[PDB]
RNA sequence: AGGCGUCGAAGCCCGGCCUCCGGGUCGGGUGGAGCCGUCCAUGAGACACCGCCCACUCCCCGCUGUGUGGCUAACCCCCGAAAGGGGGGACAGCGGUAGGUGGGCAGUUUGGCUGGGGCGGCACGCCUCCGAAAAGGUAUCGGAGGCGCCCUAAGGUCGGCUCAGGCGGGUCAGGAAUCCGCCGUAGAGUGCAAGGGCAAAAGCCGGCCUGACUGGACCCGUAACAGAGGCGGGUCCAGCCCCGAAAGGGUGGCCUAGCGAACCCCUGUGCCUCCCCGGUGGGGGCCAGGGAUGACAGAAAAGCUACCCUGGGGAUAACAGAGUCGUCUCGGGCGAGAGCCCAUAUCGACCCCGAGGCUUGCUACCUCGCUGUCGGCUCUUCCCAUCCUGGCCCUGCAGCAGGGGCCAAGGGUGGGGGUGUUCACCCAUUAAAGGGGAACGUGAGCUGGGUUUAGACCGUCGUGAGACAGGUCGGAUGCUA
RNA sequence: CACAGGUCCCAGCUAGCCCGAAAGGGUUUGUACUGGGGCCGACGCCUGCCCAGUGCCGGUAUGUGAAGCCCGGGUACAACCGGGUGAAGCACCGGUAAACGGCGGGGGUAACUAUAACCCUCUUAAGGUAGCGAAAUUCCUUGUCGGUUAAAUGCCGACCU
RNA sequence: CAGUUCGCUCCCGUGACCCCGGGCUAGGGGUGAAAGGCCAAUCGAGGCCGGAGAUAGCUGGUUCCCGCCGAAUCAUCCCGCAGGAUGGCCUCCCCGGAGGUAGGCGGUGGGGUAGAGCACUGAUUGGAGGUGCAGGGGGCGAAAGCCCCCGGCCUCCUGUCAAACUCCGAACCCACCGCCGCCGUAGAUGGGGGGAGUAGGGUGGCGGUGUAAGCCGUCCACCGAGAGGGGAACAACCCAG
RNA sequence: GGUUGCACCGUCCGUCUUGAAACACGGGGCAGGGAGUUCGCGGCCGUGGCGAGGUUAAGGGGGUUAAGCCCCGUAGCCGC
RNA sequence: GGGGGACCCUGAGUACCGUCGGUUGGAUAUCCGGCGGGAAGCUGGGAGGCAUCGGCUCCCAACCCUAAAUACGUCCCGAG
């Protein structure tokens, strides 16, 4: 699927129809100093067994889309509905 | 599972303890001190049979 | 844009060395006043000078570790009662930490539905049609199919046009290229299954756009009646916008499929917060989007047991009984056809109507706190759909014999070879050497050859433990009525 | 099952293999004609091909590779982020089958119309060689032929589908 | 006689032979010429006390009497299917005050089953008529083409169909209204609270499947949980509570 | 009241189960023993006290043969 | 028994940091132990629930002893 790069759409921030620019959200790992992994490195250490879940091979043939739309006037990116799921994203200038 | 043989030996029961009283004694040489810078003589009495060596013992 | 020059140069003569031996530098002397560029060319200009450097490379010193070779004094190994000697040596060993390998040793898992279980399949999450019985609802391993996507256009809106198929005509041109008329209720298309809906449109062709948006309310369905997390849908208010002259329409695809909790994590965005107070780094919290569990209302997960054990189940299989008779045994109706002519002496195609419960199968009704298997021996009894014996009928019955049928169950229906065999095959006799029921009669009568434990061998399969309605040797039969 | 006999593997002794939490210890009053670990099983004739897979052994220039160490960033210090070095092990390479195992399949061909293939061509690592064969292994199966009986799902000899 | 003995028969009987006294090896351990054999009548992990009154959705049991009312095996979810939870169905108490609806009559609407039919979709026997329609057989060819059988398509006549067809279409069922009937101020409809049991149903008619038995749903009539009088006895059938 | 005669009727008891006289399980006789108990927390109801308030815990004092009886005890808890 | 000082003393492999195992409600913020490192010491040092800087508050470890209120009952008096 083809997706514009810029859409003027309403801006939360500055109150009425802008241009966006439309971006992907790019994943990141595990920051070390999240409360979760705090606890998850406490347990870890020791003697016993594996204490979570491993699960193995689990993932959705096409995952939704998050896309993240910034203004070009404000600067500030948003958000937008409900993500889709495609397996082709091409951005397509205009 | 159940031990081994080998896993067993290692335990030093009687079934695998060597019998070292039926034998003739180890067989080393006389200390260094005598036999470095000094040379003794010595006879032969009498040969006979180890029952472990593999080999004759000689007094 | 000039720089050096007795604050000493060209131009010749030797020598070391780096080296694309291009050709740049350097210690020594004859040497006694000049040499480059500003010029141009070059994508970029000066071996005119002044700067920190760019890449390869050499070396003086300080530090740092890696490897090699050596030493003894730590440490270790040997003789010896010890003193003392010999061998090894900063290795080894020991203590801490980090990665790998690791069924040697442990704790576990190895799902469910299921006309018993296993293999198979998914009826294990959704959508359309029939089942479904003209409100609603309605199950089966019921019947016929689809989904786990795709589309910045196949989305929103405004204007204009009408499709498939056919008839007649026309250069190449033919069944089929592009064209001109007539008919044409959709027989076309609408992204994809099916159903439903769509003709001045929801279809085909164009113009503009991004309502596929933000903050919220209520309601229906999954899930009737009648409870629900999550999810899908509908009716609206406000904000900012798109098309249009206007009304009016827009919260994705004309409606019904195309998907998913807790905890944790990533991203956006503004706020609240962290132990006496304040600043800083960082963390915690609220709102929104995202990463998945298809066993799809969400465990992280392989097997053998014939050495097996426990609690149960006739809610559930094997033997036996019960129901049924597809199958099996037996019988009947019509009469094409074969029989030298003659359907019926004999056979009886295709088709149709039945009996028995003597083969197998199906169901799961009784029995799993035990109803002890096949075959054989012993013994008793019964049925007739009669093999012989008694009496008859038709004949393609000369006699002797044969073929078919009827009445008749008093009597008989034996002996042997291989095989556990029932059975079937074979041998010599015989009047004949009939088939069946009795818990597939009969183990508180017997035998134990086979089946069916624990031992072992071979073939095949499995990485392995091991398995085989594949063979083979051995393998217990309780009793005072 | 054991057995004598055959062959294979580890070890020069502070060894190899093994028991333990450690200290210490079994083999050891032992020393390769020895100690320990597998398999086959007197004796006679013999033991063919295969190292791609799995296992083990040797090498390892190179890639990956934990901590530690070093450099840059961040923190008035840390936490934290990015790089460099990085042993074993993996990847890669070589030996090894009296190590676990494997040793098929097609296209065909010579005095008929007879079957079979001395012999060629592809197919994986290579296609089962001497022997034996309805076997304690053979489903069809009571294979077929001959001997044993009057009669043979038996036993014996033969064929090899 | 014996929680493995007795008789006959049989095998070894100078060797890896048989037997006594003293010692050592102890439970994931010993020992094993290897049978998972033996380790005090116990061995695929001994015995004894302790954890311990282990746990099970599985089996069994659960003690006096009379009164009143009185069910259910079915929807959704669960590693769920011999078990649970939310609902449906039963019982007891309370508030709140004027209506409610199992049956009937008429009316306003909805439906697509039985039956029927070919007007859509898809089938189906033969006859007639019209069409070169890119069939196919042939006659008929220098090429341009026609002369017949046969295949297809269209119309009519003729004889037959449909669970996944409908131009039509009942009985009947459902929602709402008005009235009759019945219930309700001795308090219904409705609302809040406490306690359950029920998650195997069976027979009987109807529908899908199956040769049938049977399997799976539907109807709520009877047994389950029901006496008495009958069908000879009988769960379901008849009268009857 | 004991026993027995006649007429008619009557296939034991407990249990799982759709279905029990059952060829389904538990049942020689008699006597004794034998199986919804205690605490903590939460939801309800029947009754009683006080009431915008209610109530004490640990503990203290008086009296007593005694652990009974009498008085205080506002920490705390709930409600506002 | 009180006022001044300008001099002296006031606990080391300890406090504490990094890392590993255990333990804890202790959560980046409990306590114990192993391994490597390791101070000031009166012109001093520690704590205030992540770390650090500044303010403020409290305190002086790495040495020792300590009755009563408390637990139990092989025993005794007393009671139900
Ligand atoms: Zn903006």
């Amino acid at each position: 699927m083809k997706y514009p790069k810029q859409i003027r759409t309403y801006c939360p921030f500055c109150k009425k129809h802008t241009i966006h620019k439309v971006e992907r959200v790019k994943k990141r790992p595990r920051s070390e100093l999240s409360a979760g992994q705090r606890r998850f490195r406490r347990i870890l250490k020791g003697y016993g067994g594996f204490p979570r879940p491993k699960p193995e091979g689990r993932e959705k043939p096409v995952k939704k889309l998050d896309l993240r739309f910034r203004c070009t006037e404000c600067g500030k990116a948003h958000t937008r509905g409900r993500g889709f799921r495609v397996k082709k994203f091409e951005l397509v200038e205009g | 599972g159940k031990s081994l043989i080998q896993q067993r030996r290692g335990k030093g029961s009687p079934t695998f303890k060597s019998p070292s009283h039926r034998f003739r004694g180890a067989v080393k040489y006389i200390p260094l001190n005598y036999t470095q810078e000094k040379t003794l003589r010595g006879v032969v009495e009498e040969i006979m049979h180890d029952p472990g060596r593999t080999a004759p013992v000689a007094r």
